[PDB]
């Protein structure tokens, strides 16, 4: 019983590895657009100043 | 390109917000409400979608409502015996004439959100509780 | 429609001179001899089954 | 207040939209197709399920067929169209529709019966209090925010192009054509066959669809795309298929949408759809042809290509006099534009004097629709 008791938290754990690998690029994704925003901000800025 | 940039933001934003807004509202509803009758049976449910999973508390839920003996659960701990038990009770909503669409075993027991709030909508709303 | 079809009666189900030898035959019948003890879980949800149980089990 | 905000139903053949009056956005969006299994089921002990509605079809849509009930605007089976009524209001909404008033879109120019049948069906199976049919190029210029303009729209199976001045609408010079996503996409399938790929069944044109939707976009000149294309690789994409296998389009990208300028791609004799608009224009008044030019508005998600706006003001800046400017009016979120303008038209005082009553509909039959309706 125990061998198929520490394959599923074994696997379970595998899985929630993935799963915070996957999210962590996602946040690197959405900071990188963050930035791009606030570029894209200052640039209209000067243009409607002027 | 920057017009489909602008729509994706629009749906994104806008209707996923006003959906799950929703959802999560009707859903503590739904949760108070299912808790409220299954205090008879000493059975309280935390999260709504996780705990309708394996059907027993549903097949409960369905025996403190209706009043009826509905038969034995399948007595198993697989994914076949959940499915065998949330069609039972599917199958005893289908007795009392409820009507219901897109209700399938497998979507409860997969954890639908939409479906699991649909299905405690139409037990809330068509089925009537005996006293 | 609206047929319930799991409280209906199995289907092979819907169809003396010795008394020693029937509680036998009876006896036979059980996976062992004797029949089980009510109070003690089955062999299916006992936890030793060999086959993996379902994800919200587990979650559970 | 014993305000109830009324259900907006928007209804085309490609998807369904659902929400309450007042709100800025539909709660739910969901493709309108009906599945059923195509295959032996042999693991007994699972629920038998008849049918499959929306995105739960196809996220099973391999051991479906899919059927869309309404075709080129005109629903065809009408069970379909009442399992997916009774799934926006029970699971997607959560709604009682014995309380709230339900309006409902269609087509200009369609059969008579359609109005009669919807109007029936809503206020017999669903006990709704009352209802309204609108015309959805109406509700896009509702949701433009202008009382004049001419406004085309065009979707999964219709196409149809309206003028209105000053809130008034000149129903002689409304256009009807036939040309939408759904013919796009067969032609889709057509010519991907030249490359080498073979799409057949259903799950292959919602596959072939999410191609087009994703690699499709409309040349401003389609010769020079066409030498272009000819004379180097450098206007290619590749596609993932869900099993892993990658496929290139290349050439075919920008000859999809082209059938809606030129439909002799297509076998149609019918004309193009810049064409369309010069001609319902040119059929109207002689004063109003100028606020006409500049108040055209664009709608529907077939509508959705990149580089439609300037190619359609080209076009019509080519056909009409060269004295007066034309402008394309073409908001983002046009594909869900008719959905809002129905909002807005359950959000005026004066239209709570427009709906239908159940008693009217008692006293006067399923033929109320044609005097109470545009
Ligand atoms: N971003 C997009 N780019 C290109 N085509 C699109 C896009 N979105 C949707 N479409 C096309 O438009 C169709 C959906 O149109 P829709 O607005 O749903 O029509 P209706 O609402 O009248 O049914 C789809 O069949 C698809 O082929």
């Amino acid at each position: 019983s125990l061998n198929r008791r520490i394959q599923l938290v074994e696997e379970e754990l595998d899985r929630a590895q993935e799963r915070l690998a996957t999210a962590l690029q996602k946040l690197e994704e959405a900071e990188k657009a963050a930035d791009e925003s606030e570029r894209g901000m200052k640039v209209i800025e000067n243009r409607a100043l002027k | 390109d920057n017009d489909n940039s602008s729509a994706r933001l629009f749906e994104r934003s806008r209707i996923k917000a006003l959906a799950d807004e929703r959802e999560v509202v009707q859903k503590k509803t739904f949760t108070k409400w299912v808790n409220s009758h299954l205090a008879r049976v000493s059975c309280r449910i935390t999260d709504l979608y996780k705990d309708l999973r394996d059907g027993r508390m549903l097949i409960k839920l369905l025996e403190v409502l209706s009043g009826e003996m509905l038969p034995k659960p399948t007595k198993g701990k697989m994914r076949i015996h959940c499915l065998e038990n949330v069609d039972k009770a599917l199958q005893f909503l289908k007795e009392q004439r409820v009507h219901l669409e897109n209700m399938g075993s497998h979507d409860i027991v997969d954890g639908n959100h939409r479906l699991v709030l649909g299905l405690i909508w139409t037990i809330i709303l068509r089925f009537q509780i005996q006293d | 429609p609206d047929s319930n079809i799991y409280k209906k009666p199995p289907i092979y189900k819907q169809r003396s001179k010795h008394l020693i030898e029937d509680l036998i035959i009876e006896s036979s019948k059980f996976p062992a001899a004797q029949p089980p003890d009510p109070n003690q879980p089955a062999k299916i949800e006992t936890d030793y089954w060999p086959c993996p149980p379902s994800l919200a089990v587990v979650e559970t | 207040d014993d305000d109830i905000a009324a259900l907006v139903v928007d209804n085309g053949s490609g998807m369904c939209k659902a929400g309450f009056a007042g709100d800025d956005a539909p709660r739910a969006v969901f493709p309108s197709i009906v599945g059923r299994p195509r295959h032996q089921g042999v693991m007994v002990g699972m629920g038998q399920k008849d049918s499959y509605v929306g995105d739960e079809a196809q996220s099973k849509r391999g051991i479906l067929t899919l059927k869309y009930p309404i075709e080129h605007g005109i629903v065809t089976n009408w069970d379909d169209m009442e399992k997916i009524w009774h799934h926006t209001f029970y699971n997607e909404l959560r709604v009682a529709p014995e309380e709230h008033p339900v309006l409902l879109t269609e087509a200009p120019l369609n059969p008579k019966a359609n109005r009669e049948k919807m109007t029936q069906i809503m206020f017999e199976t669903f006990n709704t209090p009352a209802m309204y049919v609108a015309i959805q190029a109406v509700l896009s210029l509702y949701a433009s925010g202008r009382t004049t303009g001419i406004v085309m729209d065009s979707g999964d199976g219709v196409t149809h192009t309206v003028p209105i001045y000053e809130g008034y609408a000149l129903p002689h010079a409304i256009l009807r054509l036939d040309l939408a996503g759904r013919d796009l996409t067969d032609y889709l399938m057509k010519i991907l066959t030249e490359r080498g790929y073979s799409f057949t069944t259903t799950a292959e044109r919602e596959i072939v669809r999410d191609i087009k939707e994703k690699l499709c976009y409309v040349a401003l000149d389609f010769e020079q795309e066409m030498a272009t294309a000819a004379s180097s690789s450098s206007l290619e994409k590749s596609y993932e298929l869900p099993d892993g296998q990658v496929i290139t389009i290349g050439n075919e990208r920008f000859r999809c949408p082209e059938a809606l300028f030129q439909p002799s791609f297509l076998g149609m004799e019918s004309c193009g759809i810049h064409e369309t608009t010069f001609n319902s224009i040119m059929k109207c008044d002689v004063d109003i042809r100028k606020d006409l030019y500049a108040n055209t508005v664009l709608s529907g998600g077939t509508t959705m290509y990149p580089g439609i706006a300037d190619r359609m003001q080209k076009e019509i800046t080519a056909l009409a006099p060269s004295t007066m400017k034309i402008k394309i009016i073409a908001p983002p979120e046009r594909k869900y534009s008719v959905w809002i303008g129905g909002s807005i038209l359950a959000s005026l005082s004066t239209f709570q004097q427009m709906w239908i009553s159940k008693q009217e509909y008692d006293e006067s039959g399923p033929s109320i629709v044609h005097r109470k309706c545009f």
